[PDB]
Formats: structure tokens, C-alpha cells, sequence
RNA sequence: GGACCCGCACAAGCGGUGGAGCAUGUGGUUUAAUUCGAAGCAACGCGAAGAACCUUACCAAAUCUUGACAUCCUUUGACAACUCUAGAGAUAGAGCCUUCCCCUUCGGGGGACAAAGUGACAGGUGGUGCAUGGUUGUCGUCAGCUCGUGUCGUGAGAUGUUGGGUUAAGUCCCGCAACGAGCGCAACCCUUAAGCUUAGUUGCCAUCAUUAAGUUGGGCACUCUAAGUUGACUGCCGGUGACAAACCGGAGGAAGGUGGGGAUGACGUCAAAUCAUCAUGCCCCUUAUGAUUUGGGCUACACACGUGCUACAAUGGACAAUACAAAGGGCAGCGAAACCGCGAGGUCAAGCAAAUCCCAUAAAGUUGUUCUCAGUUCGGAUUGUAGUCUGCAACUCGACUACAUGAAGCUGGAAUCGCUAGUAAUCGUAGAUCAGCAUGCUACGGUGAAUACGUUCCCGGGUCU
């Protein structure tokens, strides 16, 4: 759980924020789900290539998990100092964090 | 021409029928005579000849200067 | 100053509500028709009729409502449709025909939701807890957003406020969207307090 | 801002003499503008002998200004761009052809282009005086706008 | 022929009507010409917007009223007790002439 | 030996056909002295037969209703414009370089109801 | 005001004393006799979609 | 136009003998007609009843600019 | 106070207002009240899209008290209309029965009426919009206003909404304790802009006969008419672009960057407007602050302000000939043709409950004749006479015509308003209200510009600091 520079950009939450990150990750598994019920040119085209934005901005800027049911037990972190927003949230879950330390950051 | 020649002269005007034309109607201030007959006979519409209505209303309300003076 | 929803989709995707052609008369017809819904009004007071249709197809009136609550108009077994027959019969001398239609989900028609926050503020209930009440009754029979608005001498007050309690997707300004809306006056002991119910059903 | 521009009259086929059709066009009336605008230049045809459009070419050049002032908080000699120039000189020139006291339209235009032609008028005095303001204003400024 | 002057006020209701009597003269009859619209002109009521003051604002209601044409040429005794026979536009002004 | 273009600008519509000939516009079959107001100012409807000078001999005859004389003559230009591409399809860049060819959409807009005379607002005081 | 509205369905003494109101208001301007409805009645009745007409403005 | 005086009968009545004072009309779209030259009307102006005398040369004009209303 | 960007907000123009006459509205003043409202933008041709009576409350006189109206009780009851007398009419008084339509045995019940009791009740366009609902202006079609969850801060609050870029846009992309969502922007809606499909009548006339005429024979070719449809979305190419939004230009296309326009006006502000559309809390009058009718009055004038029309002329006035349209209306209504009228209009009357017939000639324009810079051949104000129309009726107080009169006015001071394209200007046409009555309003076409370098400055609004 953390990456180095889970692919990039950790957004403001997605532990101890969870109820309305599950929105989202149910609305990949939405998304997914409904190309074969008739997606294409049964809308707008003007929807349909943001709705692949959509769909794209959800698998980059989230990362690579998808299956993630409820709050994991530990954080597996590389850089401590540019994840400073990641580090915050596991003191108040009471769960540990593990990291390679770089400077001057612990985790 | 003949017929500009004679509109702002007294009695004949614009619309009239045609050194013959010596004769004929009311050319004269006689009707100038006739037109202050009927003012004075009028004088009861000539309670508003100091202002400015006719016999058949003019609804004075901010327009009657004609019958006025510029400032006064 | 906004305009109302069920006027801004007659002719688009709203049907009307007066369904004849008349070209010489007409003035003469449609009174009829106002006289004809100002019996139906009467009876509005218990039964909750939501919506009157007029199909005058030649001679005949097909007038149809749309009450949510359908046996106090149909009788035990067609006694007080044919009472409202014969005293619209007498009131309008024409042939009418009262076709009376069974609407379920009726906390999600607003004619019947707005006279429903009107009979609880007739009698002096708070307007906080029936607006909460009719916007969560009418999200769990299934909506897509509710807007209720209610304005006046709220709770007896001196100076008119105009609170409302929105939730969901109420897109007024989308025209292929049926928005039902309705406004209805309650008469309190302080005045007159007018909600305005603005239902999306999608 | 593009400021799309007008087809050439066939009479005359220049791009500019329509310019001069629609400057001197009055309450939307074209057709009194192409009766007052052709017969004005048959009448300089007729008084001084040679092309209407040469003598034409020759009386614009002596209305258009090269300088102009933009007043301000003051007066800046800008350089002005060559629409600027033909539309004021245009604008110069049926504006002061408009004052001159004559009786007909065709001889009241017509006398302006020659006298234009010659530098006399009123439309090389507004071309003299806004080389005069231009030049009591060149020691002031010459790099405000 | 016989001209009928089949007319409505919205065009959702006129055009049943239209493919309804056309097919009836159809199959009981012969040589039908089909539905020809006609200029369908509108009356607009300008009224203002407020209750008291405020002309600047004004709103617009337009009645359009729609008008379609169908002739049938050689018709049969099928062909005019099936067409005063057969209702269901519920608000279009059948003229029979 | 009939060419059926037809055109359209400002309410005023034009039925043209080109018939081979001299050249002759008949608008609704008179002159063009008497119809058209200005004598100097029919080489506005003389345009693609100026622009496209293959040949400057066509007879077009034309007959229809609508608009004024100055919008109706530039309905006789896109006529015969249209009769022209449907003469020969390899004069429609020859058309499409120097205009000509586009119904123009400026018609006469409409009237706003707070405004008195179309984007004319009434005078604050 | 409720005197004028039971004055004006009444025969009068002058056949052109006889003039329009609205038929369920009470207002004398403005009274469309295509409908016999004021100004405020038509734009009510049109929002309620009880009289056959649509709100358009593209005249 | 057509002269109506349509109260012609409550002058015809008083013809025989003099004219006994005064006779208050309501009426100010009545004209006069020749034939009551002479007699003495008492016009409504809307406040009160003013007499008016009908001379010899008010014989086309109504009752009704003599007793005016508008004052001053 | 700054930075930055945007709107006819200034510049660049074009045409007005303010100067004159007239129409309309308001204030002032006045009468018996000139009905009551609207009051910087956001009042002032507005509620009023119809002031002769009616509307009409206001005002003078004559009048009535459960009443003009609504419900219920009792008696009677198929109501009454039309004539005559008085009166200004409302109304009283006679002539006179219209006199059970559903129905029971005669007496009933009872759609529906008249009178009495004057009983409950009404009635109020009386007051407070600073008690209100409903409805609407306004910043402003400006792009804003917020919430869920999580975080930070002891808090109040902040993040999301900020920073970079772009756009009409809090539009979208990148970076980011934020991720999303709602109302607003954007279209989805209508109209216009091109072709196809469908269908040709009253619409249109290719091809032909034919006539005063597309008016009939024929046809639906084209225009047209309208329900479907395809099409315009930065979708293709090239460059600038962080390789992303976006911008600039070109092809294609009828339309190029929300194509033009309308509808749509967020959260809220102004205790903004409406107790006079209606409904309504409370107060007040209830033989008056209710009610009917006649006659005034809203239609006054020593003035001032706002809107608008007409002019001050030769790019024009007058006269003669001639062309082209869109949108809309019409059953007691639209009034063809023809006759007689100088003319408003009338006599007689075809056709049409509308693509048929009528309003309906549009006018400016074009071609000629004439006038030749004047207070005129400009204007048509004011006033007199004679008329037409509508209406029981033109006096206060209607519109129009004819003849005469021809008053200020020769492009308007400081200041000020509108407008970025079929727009400004100018010219007519049609509707609503309407018995008649617009220079107002709404709507439609005809001809039809010049400009916009810029945004420094004057106002108004938004973003962050």
C-alpha cells in the first residue's frame, strides 16, 4: 500500500475515507459492467468520450487496486516524505506503517 | 408658376379649379371677416378661445403652446 | 423568478390536460371544463385527486381523474361515481362519463404529497419534520430528487421566511425531464403558508 | 473585428467607390446614393477632361491624413493603419462635401473632388488642421496611447 | 372526391388520425391521396409577465393548430360508413365535406 | 439542355433554369429593366457568370415569388450558382474560392419583446 | 369586486354598455375574448396545461 | 350626423302659454332645435343645475358649452 | 488598494434625446374628488392589449336596506318578455299571462323562479405588501452558491471552489487533503440556415393546349407546405501547445467553432412591486367605507421632467405610370366587383367558417414632368365652416375627410441614450384590446451601412490577494 516517484497521485483519503471511495471503486465495477448492455451510440458521443476519461482517470490517477473490501491492517511505503498525506491517516486508524526511511521522516 | 403663386395669398390655396381669374368666391378678407364673425358669434366655446380647445376638444395636458407662449 | 416546470413541458414531453378541438365556440367550453374542475376540487378536500383530464370527443365528456385514493370516489360498488355523475350532469348539461384510473406510488405524485403537507399544516404540526418526512418517504419509494419549499409565516412567526429541504437530482433547467410539481395553500390561524413540491421522477 | 469588405461597383470598378456608395448612402436608401454618386462623377467627367477615377485617386490622397491624435487621461500623434486612412478620408470627405452650400447632391460632391483635387476645401482644411494638432502635440507626446 | 379537413392542435394527435383514415379508405375503398398539410398558422398572446407593474418583461403563448388534407377519389358505399364509423383521434375537428 | 438549379437568400426564392442562348435574364419572364431597380447593379446576379468565365452565354429563365429585389437578385446569383454546379461538377471549387455558393443565413431577425425595434432597448432615462 | 361581476351578466339599457370581463376573476383590462380570461388567468391556466395552448416563443 | 333631442316632449307640452320658469333637464347630449328659442334650461354640470337662455343663434350647438365644469 | 479577464462600460463610428409643434405618462397647482397604485438604475406610452355612457372605485343629486350577488328556512311557482303613464334613468303603476317541463290519487316530490320575515348572513377595488400565499422586476444569463464523507484548526471557519493554462462559463485539463455530487453554464426544446424520404390541394406551373388570370385539361418536375429524417461535433489535417485542455489557420460543407435568435434567470439582495387579477391573518364600516342609475370626472393648465411621433427639406416637396413580398385576422364577421360620391364613406352585394374568398394598393424604390434655396412648391400645428362612420349619443371628450387658415421650426447648449450585422437608420404592413378610437405595445417583411487600433480612463459585476 504506497509507491515511489497505487501508481501515482494519492488522493485525500481512500483509508480512513472509505464510505464515499467505495462509490468509486463500485463505480468502476459499474462501468465496467455496463458496455454490454449497450454503451456505445445508444447516448451522445459527447458523454461517451468522457465516460472513457472517466474510466481512464479511475485506473491512472487511482492506481492499480480494485478489490480493496475494507481497510487494510498496515501500510508498505517507500518515500515518507512526499506521502506525508498517507502517513497521517494511520496513526488515527491505529495501524502500523512500514517504510524505507529517507531522510529524516518516520514511519 | 400660376398655381405657387397663389396659396399663401388670403382665400384661394392649394386645391383651386381652373387675366381671367378676377372673379369669383370669397377671395377677399371678407372670409378673414366671416372666420372673426364666427369667433364672435362663438363668443359657449369662447370661453376656451383664451386657451386651447376647440368645439370638438384638444385634451390640454401638456400641449397647448400654439394657442400660448414660449416661457410666460 | 422561477417558472414552473409543468408549464414550461406542456407540448414537449407533458401532455396537456384539455384534449379538444374547439374553434367557434370555445369560450363556452372551456369555462365549462374550469366549472367542471371546480366540482372536482370539492371533493379533493378527502379523496386526493391528483390531475383531471377532459377528453370532449364530440358531444360526450371523458373526463378522467387521477386519484390516489380510489374508493372514496367509486363507492362500495358505484353508488359515488354515479351521484358525482348525475350532479356533473346536472352542472354542466352534457353527457359525461367519469373514468376514474388506480395510481399507485402516492407519495410521489406531488398534487398528493403538496396537499398532504398542507392537511399537516392545517393542523399545527412543525414544518421541518413533514418536509423531512416527505422527502425521505418519497426517496424510499424510489425517486431521483425532491425539492419542497414551503413559504409564509412559518410556525407562526411575525416576519415571512421561505425554507427548503432539496435532495437528490431536481434538473429544472433540463427540458426532456418530467418534473411534476404543484403548490397548494394552507389556510392556518396565521395566515396562509404555500409549499411548492417539485418532484423528478426518472 | 475581421471587418469583411464589399464586392466593386461595375460602373467604375474600383473597391473603393463602394465604399463611397455606402458612405454616402442615407437611411438605407442605395439607389439615391448610385443616382448622386454616378452622375457627380459624369459631372467631373464633364468639367474637368479626363478618368473619374484618376481624378478620384488623386483628390483621396489629399484628404488622407498620415497622422492623427488619441486623446487621453493627452493628445498622441499615433500612426494610423491604412483602413483608418481611407475610411476618414472618406468620412472627411462626404462630411465636408455635406456643408458646402450648393444646390444638388451631383453638384455638391463633384465641386469637392475638385477642389480636393486641387487642395481646396473643406476636407484638406480637416486634413491641415489635423496636421496642425498633430504637430502642436509632437514635442508633448509621442508614446502614450 | 370527398375532402375531409382532418385538423388538431399538437401534432402527436393528428398524425394517428392521419395514418388511421388513410389506411381505413384504404382497405375499404380505392385511390386514396395522402395526408397533405396545410400552412398550420398560430395565434401568439403576448401577455405581460408580472401582476402590477414590469412591461419589460413579457411572456408568449402561441396556439399552433395543425391542419392536414386527405381526399378520396371513386369512393364506395365502404368508404363512408366506415369513415364517420370509425373513432379514435379524442381531439381533432373531423369535417366531412 | 435544361439545368434546374434553384436559390435561396432573405425570404425570396428563386426557380432558375439555363437554357443554352445568348444571355437573357427574364425574371418572371419581362426584362431586367423593369424588374430589377438598378440598371448598374445586376452584376451582382452576373457574378458566376464572371467568376466561372468559361463561357458567358447562358440564357437563364426564371420564375418565382418572394422578398424584395436586391436579396431576390442575390436568390438569382445562388440559382444560378446551384445551376451552374449542376451543370459541370468541376466548377464547384471555381464557386467555393470566391463565395457564392453559401446560403448565407443572415435573414431579418426577430423581434425581442422588451426591446422596441430588434436590439433597439428604449431609452433609459 | 363582486357587485360588477353580477352587474356586467345582465342586459343593459344600451347594447354597447355591454362589455368583457374574466369569467372566474374579477378583472375589467386585458380580457382575451378569444378565452374571456384576464391576463393572469391565461398565464395560470397555460402553466397548469388546462387550456389547450403551449408556451412558445420562436413567432 | 342626425339632431335626436330625445326629451322633445317635455318642451311641446309648455308651447301654448308662457314659459313657466325654469325646466331642469339632465341632459347635456340633447341639442336644441329651432322651435324652444327663448326658453330658460337648467343644465346638470355634474355639481348643480345652471340656468341657461336659449337666444337666437345657439340653434345647432347641445346643452352642453353653456353650464361648463371645467372651471378654471 | 493592487494583479488579471469580460459585458455597447469607455474608444472607433452611425442615428437620436435635450431646442420647436403634437400625442401620452408623471409631479406641481386646481376643482365637487381631477379614482387608487408605480417613485434612482429596478417609477414616469405603466396596471390600462381601448377613460363618450359602461369600464369606474372617485364625485354631485335622486335613491334601497337580508340588499346588486352567494347559501339555507316558510308561502307560492315553467320563469318572464313586450306595450302604455310618470321620472333624468334606476324604478314604481297598469295592460297581460309566459303560467307544472321531471312526475303522483285531487293533495304531492321537485332541475328552476318571484315575494315576505329580515333572520342567519352578506357586501367592501376600505387599511397595513412592514402579517402573507401566489406572481414578478433587479444585480444578471453574471458565473456563481453549496452539501455528503474525510482532513486541518481548541474554536469560529478553511480544504473541495485554490495555483498554472484556456473559455461566453466554477467550461475543461494538469498539479494538489482532497474524492465526488446538487442547483446554476453547456443541449435536451422551438424557430431559422441545405438536401433526402413521404403527400400533392385550395399551393406550384417544367412539358404541352389554353385565358383577363394557373383559371381548367393534365402533372407533382421545382418552389411551397409540414410530422419524419441526415447534417455541425473541434470531428479531419497542419502548427503553437507538457505528449493534456485549449488557441490559430486550412480542407470538406448550406452552415465553424455555444452557426444566428428566442425560451430557460441558481443561492440570495433590495422589509423592491402587487391586500386594486385572485385567495387571505388581523383591524374597521355594515339604514355605510355596502348598492342601483342619470349627469359630470379620470380626457384640467402659469409650469417642469420622462417616453414617442412629426418636421426643420433638393439624398427633397407635388403629380403621372409601374414592381416586390413576409407574418396575421375574419360569423354578425372579413366586405369582392360595379354604380353614384372631390373625399371620409354609403347603396346594392359575389365568395369564404380559411393555402380557395376578403382585409390587401404594402410604402420607401424605379422612370419621367415640374419646383430652384426662400420660413418657400417644406411642415400641417392651431382655428372656422360643411360632412362621413360607429353608437339612444361626439358638449366636456372619438377617429377621419374636404375647403380655407398656414404658428414655432432653417439639424438643437451643457449633458445624455441606443447599437458589433441583416444590426443602427428609414419605410410601410398585420394583430390584441376593440361598437368606434394609438404617434403606444406586440409581431412581420423592404432597402440597408460605417466601424471595433485598443481596452489606459468613466460606470456596473465577477476571481484571488
Amino acid at each position: 500500500v504506497g509507491t515511489k516517484k497505487i501508481n501515482q497521485r494519492w488522493l485525500g483519503g481512500l483509508l480512513t475515507n472509505y464510505k464515499t471511495i467505495s462509490k468509486r471503486i463500485k463505480r468502476i465495477s459499474e462501468i465496467e459492467k455496463m458496455e454490454e448492455d449497450g454503451l456505445f451510440e445508444v447516448l451522445p458521443k459527447k458523454e461517451v468520450v468522457e465516460l472513457k476519461k472517466e474510466y481512464d482517470r479511475l485506473i491512472k490517477f487511482l492506481g492499480g487496486i480494485r478489490d480493496m473490501k475494507s481497510m487494510p491492517q498496515a501500510l508498505f511505503v517507500v518515500d515518507p516524505r512526499k506521502e506525508r498525506n498517507a502517513i497521517a491517516e494511520a496513526r488515527k486508524l491505529n495501524i502500523p506503517i512500514v517504510g524505507i526511511v529517507d531522510t529524516n521522516c518516520d514511519p | 408658376r400660376v398655381v405657387i403663386s397663389l396659396t399663401y395669398i388670403y382665400g384661394i390655396g392649394t386645391s383651386t379649379a381652373q387675366r381671367e381669374v378676377v372673379d369669383g368666391y370669397k377671395v377677399e378678407g371678407d372670409l378673414r371677416r366671416e372666420t372673426n364673425l364666427n369667433i364672435k358669434r362663438l363668443m359657449y366655446r369662447g370661453i376656451r378661445h383664451r386657451r386651447g380647445l376647440p368645439v370638438r376638444g384638444q385634451k390640454t395636458k401638456n400641449n397647448a403652446r400654439t394657442r400660448k407662449g414660449p416661457v410666460k | 423568478q422561477k417558472i414552473n416546470p409543468i408549464g414550461l413541458r406542456v407540448g414537449i414531453i407533458r401532455d396537456w390536460e384539455a384534449k379538444w378541438y374547439a374553434e367557434k365556440d370555445f369560450a363556452s367550453l372551456l369555462h365549462e371544463d374550469l366549472k367542471i374542475r371546480k366540482f372536482i376540487d370539492n371533493e379533493l378536500k378527502e379523496a386526493s385527486v391528483s390531475h383531471v383530464e377532459i377528453e370532449r370527443a364530440a358531444n360526450r365528456i371523458n373526463i378522467a381523474i387521477h386519484t390516489g385514493k380510489p374508493g372514496m370516489v367509486i363507492g362500495k360498488g358505484g353508488s359515488e361515481i354515479e351521484k358525482l355523475r348525475n350532479k356533473l350532469n346536472a352542472l354542466t348539461d352534457k353527457k359525461v362519463h367519469i373514468n376514474v384510473i388506480e395510481i399507485k406510488k402516492v407519495d410521489l405524485d406531488a398534487r398528493l404529497v403538496a396537499e398532504n403537507i398542507a392537511r399537516q399544516l392545517e393542523n399545527r404540526a412543525s414544518f421541518r419534520r413533514v418536509q423531512k418526512q416527505a422527502i425521505t418517504r418519497a426517496m424510499k419509494l424510489g425517486a431521483k430528487g425532491i425539492k419542497t419549499q414551503v413559504s409564509g409565516r412559518l410556525g407562526g412567526a411575525d416576519i415571512a421566511r421561505a425554507e427548503q429541504y432539496s435532495e437528490g437530482t431536481v434538473p429544472l433547467h433540463t427540458l426532456r425531464a418530467d418534473i411534476d410539481y404543484a403548490h397548494a395553500e394552507a389556510d392556518t390561524t396565521y395566515g396562509k403558508l404555500g409549499v411548492k413540491v417539485w418532484i423528478y421522477r426518472g | 473585428v475581421p471587418k469583411r469588405d464589399v464586392l466593386p461597383d461595375p460602373i467604375h470598378n474600383s473597391k473603393l467607390v463602394t465604399k463611397l456608395i455606402n458612405k454616402i448612402m442615407l437611411d438605407g436608401k442605395r439607389g439615391t446614393a448610385q443616382r448622386i454618386l454616378y452622375s457627380a462623377f459624369d459631372l467631373v467627367e464633364q468639367r474637368s477632361g479626363r478618368d473619374a477615377l484618376e481624378v478620384f485617386e488623386e483628390a483621396i490622397n489629399n484628404i488622407m491624413p498620415v497622422l492623427e491624435v488619441k486623446a487621453r487621461r493627452y493628445q498622441v500623434p499615433v500612426e494610423v493603419r491604412p483602413e483608418r486612412r481611407t475610411t476618414l478620408g472618406l468620412r472627411w470627405l462626404v462630411n465636408y462635401a455635406r456643408l458646402r452650400g450648393e444646390k444638388t447632391m451631383e453638384d455638391r460632391l463633384a465641386n469637392e473632388i475638385l477642389d480636393a483635387a486641387n487642395n481646396t476645401g473643406g476636407a484638406v482644411k480637416k486634413r491641415e488642421d489635423t496636421h496642425k494638432m498633430a504637430e502642436a502635440n509632437k514635442a508633448f507626446a509621442h508614446y502614450r496611447w | 372526391k370527398i375532402r375531409i379537413r382532418l385538423k388538431a392542435y399538437d401534432h402527436r394527435v393528428i398524425d394517428q388520425s392521419a395514418e388511421k383514415i388513410v389506411e381505413t379508405a384504404k382497405r375499404s375503398g380505392a385511390d386514396v391521396s395522402g395526408p397533405i398539410p396545410l400552412p398550420t398558422e398560430k395565434s401568439v398572446y403576448t401577455i405581460i409577465r408580472a401582476v402590477h407593474m414590469y412591461k419589460d418583461s413579457r411572456e408568449q403563448f402561441e396556439q399552433r393548430t395543425h391542419k392536414r388534407l386527405i381526399d378520396i377519389v371513386n369512393p364506395t358505399p365502404k368508404t363512408v360508413d366506415a369513415l364517420m364509423g370509425l373513432n379514435l383521434p379524442s381531439g381533432v375537428d373531423i369535417e366531412i365535406k | 439542355v435544361e439545368y434546374r438549379g434553384t436559390g435561396r437568400r432573405k425570404n425570396s426564392v428563386a426557380r432558375v433554369r439555363l437554357v443554352p442562348g445568348e444571355g437573357n435574364i427574364t425574371v418572371n419572364n419581362r426584362d431586367v429593366r423593369e424588374y430589377l431597380p438598378f440598371e448598374s447593379l445586376i452584376l451582382d446576379l452576373n457574378q458566376p457568370f464572371d467568376v466561372t468565365e468559361t463561357k458567358g452565354n447562358y440564357d437563364v429563365l426564371v420564375n418565382v415569388h418572394g422578398g424584395g429585389f436586391t436579396g431576390q437578385a442575390q436568390a438569382i446569383r445562388h440559382g444560378i450558382a446551384r445551376a451552374l454546379l449542376e451543370a459541370d461538377p468541376e466548377y464547384r471549387g471555381s464557386l467555393k474560392r470566391a463565395g457564392l455558393l453559401t446560403r448565407d443565413p443572415r435573414m431579418k431577425e426577430r423581434k425581442k419583446p422588451g426591446l422596441k425595434a430588434a436590439r433597439r432597448s428604449p431609452q433609459f432615462s | 369586486k363582486t357587485s360588477m361581476v353580477a352587474k356586467q351578466q345582465k342586459k343593459q339599457k344600451y347594447a354597447v354598455r355591454e362589455y368583457t370581463r374574466c369569467e372566474r376573476c374579477g378583472r375589467p383590462h386585458s380580457v382575451y375574448r378569444k378565452f374571456k380570461l384576464c391576463r393572469i388567468c391565461f398565464r395560470e391556466l397555460a402553466y397548469k396545461g388546462q387550456i389547450p395552448g403551449v408556451r412558445k416563443a420562436s413567432w | 350626423p342626425f339632431v335626436d333631442e330625445h326629451l322633445m316632449k317635455k318642451v311641446e307640452a309648455q308651447e301654448g302659454s308662457e314659459k313657466k320658469q325654469v325646466i331642469k333637464t339632465w341632459s347635456r347630449r340633447s341639442t336644441i332645435f329651432p322651435n324652444f328659442i327663448g326658453h330658460t334650461f337648467a343644465v346638470y354640470d355634474g355639481r348643480k343645475h345652471v340656468p341657461v337662455y336659449v337666444t337666437e343663434d345657439m340653434v345647432g350647438h347641445k346643452l352642453g358649452e353653456f353650464a361648463p365644469t371645467r372651471t378654471f
